[PDB]
């Protein structure tokens, strides 16, 4: 299926002309980013180990979710550049739906430990058993989000044989996809900052309230430093119409500052007893 | 190859009209359709690119459309400036193959054609050549057809026939046909005619001169 | 910022080889294909071909497959284009064109090179006078003119009585004819100035070092 991608990738802007072979290459940015695939896989298989003793399924659920989106990554970078054209469009999609079902699942479960810090707080409703009904209904929920948005696109919502729906990014994708993406991306996030806000207003109750709180959800806002400059990017590809918006050829950039989101998270929800400190005593 | 026809091959156009040009192609070619515009000793410069993609610098009264083998682009109102030739290309597959053209014009009241003919010169006789000269000048619109009779036979070959565009004043048409004969072929013949043919007039306007009495 | 300078205006003896050249500016050069199309008013824009320019590789068209070679050098950023052995038929305007991001969109074009094809050494014109056939006049006006036939090469200049006439005068653009052109003139006055005043073509033809007036008579 290699002239499907041809004509996508010439009519994107990436692949130029019905002669030119392709020749994406940098071997400097793509030796950065698999280190940084190699930082993720390395942090995150650390998380996994260490916990063996409600508790820590949370974490371990997203570290699971930032350990595949390093797989996956790394993987993707290999079958991409000039490897991309000996590629099948199935393939292509499932080299590329693998990169929206882990990094789907996890910013579906940074929503997860959003209510589970929410839920325990003020009220208890009998509404739900909160033992362990709700902590797999959300992982549950979480991974079925993921794949059912995932792979959306493979199962029908393509541009294929339409070729004035194609994202720029993503070259067989649909921008109607995309648009879908934006809308339930904001919505996760508006969920996120005015429930992190209502935690922090539910805890002004009856040495001092020194209350560290306050600085552990400006701290966790990183999400929206590491996240939102893509979905711009998005919002972006959405509007412009073809080959006139010469920023969405830089967007590899934009990728990994979501996926430098998955190195930072053993870094900010890992911060509990210092385990590490002691972990590596000798 | 792919061969696009391109429709119309010119249309007289007053400031402010619609129109649609269209361009079919033998093929599917998909939406790899582009469109060129060409002024006077100037590149062809790209308004639309793709399906319907405005190039930077293209004003919103260009509005282009179709898929596969249909193709129209269309101007919401002529302006002045965009009186030019404009052309439509494939670039789905090497060979690039574009259209034939379309001239737009400016539209005027029609004009009937100021005809004169010319004797062969003195010197140019002293040399052994002759020349016949007819000047169809001021006329619109640009339909013409002429003939060359000599004693009522017509002539085509060794003809010279210049054009002006449309002028700076008048935004008429001008003509010169130049008929080259030898001067024993000149001096055998006696009725020379210019002959024309124009939509300002059911018969054909005609101009003509007998050799021997004068 | 993206310039396609192209090296113009050419003139070629048939049988002979000229080997036209586009200089790029602004952008990468081995990142795009160099296009080269051909314009003609008879069989309007035609492909030539194209080249990688990274990798010298090209693809022609069928009818250009003998007559057409072309090269790439990188180091100067400049794309080559030679024509061989050229008839009446390759006397054209020759365009160089990129497919900017890609072969969607061709929105750089070069200039033009003009490439005319004659065989004639610099010949000076011959000037004839046109006045009409001694039949005095019906009408109003006299239409009477000036006839250049047989020059090379082009830019020759027209006046009429140095200039002092210019109100209601046709020059008709020259026509190459068996390697040679010809150029008309027309000039109208009404009955009352000819051939009362004098009405003279001054004609100069500057590559042959050739200036020529010739006055006008009756007959
Ligand atoms: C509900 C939340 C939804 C959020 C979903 C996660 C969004 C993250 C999108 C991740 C897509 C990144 C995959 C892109 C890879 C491309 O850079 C290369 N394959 C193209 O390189 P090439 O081979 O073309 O040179």
């Amino acid at each position: 299926g290699q002239e499907t991608l041809r004509e996508h990738y010439q009519y994107v802007g990436k692949l130029a002309g019905r002669l030119k072979e392709a020749s994406e290459g940098s071997t400097l940015t793509t030796v950065l980013f698999l280190v940084i695939c190699s930082f993720i896989v390395l942090e995150n298989l650390m998380v996994l180990i260490a916990i063996w003793k409600r508790m820590y399924f949370f974490i371990g659920n997203l570290a699971l979710c930032d350990l595949l989106a390093g797989i996956a990554y790394k993987v993707n970078i290999l079958m991409s550049g000039k490897k991309t054209f000996s590629l099948s469009p199935t393939v292509w999609f499932l080299r590329e739906g693998s990169m929206f079902v882990a990094l789907g699942a996890s910013t579906c479960s940074l929503l997860a430990i959003a209510i589970e810090r929410h839920l325990t707080m003020i009220k208890m409703r009998p509404y739900d058993a909160n033992k362990r009904h709700r902590v797999f209904l959300l992982i549950g929920m979480c991974w079925l989000i993921a794949f059912t948005l995932g792979a959306l696109p493979i199962l029908g919502w393509n541009c294929l044989h339409n070729l004035p729906d194609c994202s720029t990014i993503l070259p067989l994708y649909s921008k109607k996809y995309i648009a879908f993406c934006i809308s339930i991306f904001t919505a996760i996030l508006v969920t996120i900052v005015i429930l992190y806000a209502r935690i922090y207003f539910l805890v002004k109750s009856s040495e001092r309230s020194m209350a560290l709180l306050r600085t552990v959800v400006i701290v966790v806002s990183v999400f929206i430093a590491c996240w939102s400059p893509l979905f711009i990017l998005f919002l972006i590809d959405v509007a412009c119409r073809v080959q006139a918006c010469p920023i969405l050829f830089k967007a590899q950039w934009f990728i990994v500052l979501a996926v430098l989101n998955s190195a930072m998270n053993p870094v900010i929800y890992t911060l509990a007893s210092k385990e590490m400190r002691r972990a590596f005593f000798r | 190859d792919i061969v696009m026809t391109q429709s119309p091959k010119s249309m007289s156009m007053s400031v402010g009209e619609r129109v649609t040009l269209s361009c079919k192609a033998s093929e599917n070619v998909g939406i790899f359709v582009s469109w060129y515009q060409q002024k006077p000793e100037q590149s062809p410069k790209l308004l639309i690119y793709g399906a319907s993609n405005r190039y930077t610098g293209v004003p919103d009264r260009f509005t282009g459309s179709g898929s596969a083998t249909d193709f129209t682009l269309t101007l919401s109102s002529v302006q002045a400036e965009d009186l030019a030739d404009y052309y439509c290309g494939q670039s789905y597959n090497y060979p690039l193959t574009f259209g034939a053209g379309t001239k737009l014009e400016l539209k005027r009241a029609d004009a009937a054609p100021t005809v004169s003919i010319f004797p062969p010169s003195s010197e140019q006789l002293t040399s052994g050549g002759a020349s016949v000269v007819c000047f169809l000048n001021n006329f619109y619109p640009k339909d013409i057809n002429v003939k060359w009779k000599i004693d009522g036979s017509e002539r085509q070959n060794g003809v010279l026939n210049s054009w002006t565009d449309q002028d700076s004043k008048d935004s008429t048409y001008s003509m010169s046909s130049t008929l080259t004969l030898t001067k024993d072929e000149y001096e055998r013949h006696n009725s020379y005619t210019c002959e024309a043919t124009h939509k300002t007039s059911t018969s054909p306007i005609v101009k003509s001169f007998n050799r021997n009495e004068c | 910022d993206v310039q396609l300078q192209q090296s113009g205006a050419e003139l070629v003896r048939p049988g002979a080889s000229v080997k036209l050249s586009c200089k790029a500016s602004g952008y990468t050069f081995t990142d795009y294909e160099m296009h080269w199309v051909k314009q003609t008013p008879v069989h309007g824009l035609e492909w030539i071909g194209a080249i990688d320019p990274e990798t010298g590789g090209t693809a022609y068209s069928q009818k250009f497959k003998g007559k057409a070679t072309k090269t790439a050098d990188k180091s100067s950023s400049t794309a080559y284009m030679e024509l061989r052995s050229l008839t009446s038929e390759d006397s054209a305007v020759y365009y160089c064109t990129i497919p900017y991001y890609s072969n969607l969109r061709f929105a750089y074009w070069g200039q033009g090179t003009l490439v005319t094809v004659s065989s004639a050494k610099t010949t000076p014109p011959s000037v004839y006078p046109l006045a009409p056939g001694c039949g005095d006049t019906t009408g109003s006006s006299v239409t009477l003119g000036c006839l250049v036939k047989g020059y090379f090469p082009e830019s020759v200049t027209v006046t009429w009585n140095s200039g002092s006439l210019s109100s209601s005068v046709h020059t008709f653009p020259a026509l190459l004819q068996s390697g040679l052109y010809t150029m008309s003139s027309s000039v109208t006055v009404p009955s009352s100035t000819w051939p009362s005043q004098t009405v003279t073509c001054s004609v100069a033809h500057p590559a042959s070092s050739t200036t020529v007036d010739k006055k006008l008579e009756p007959s």
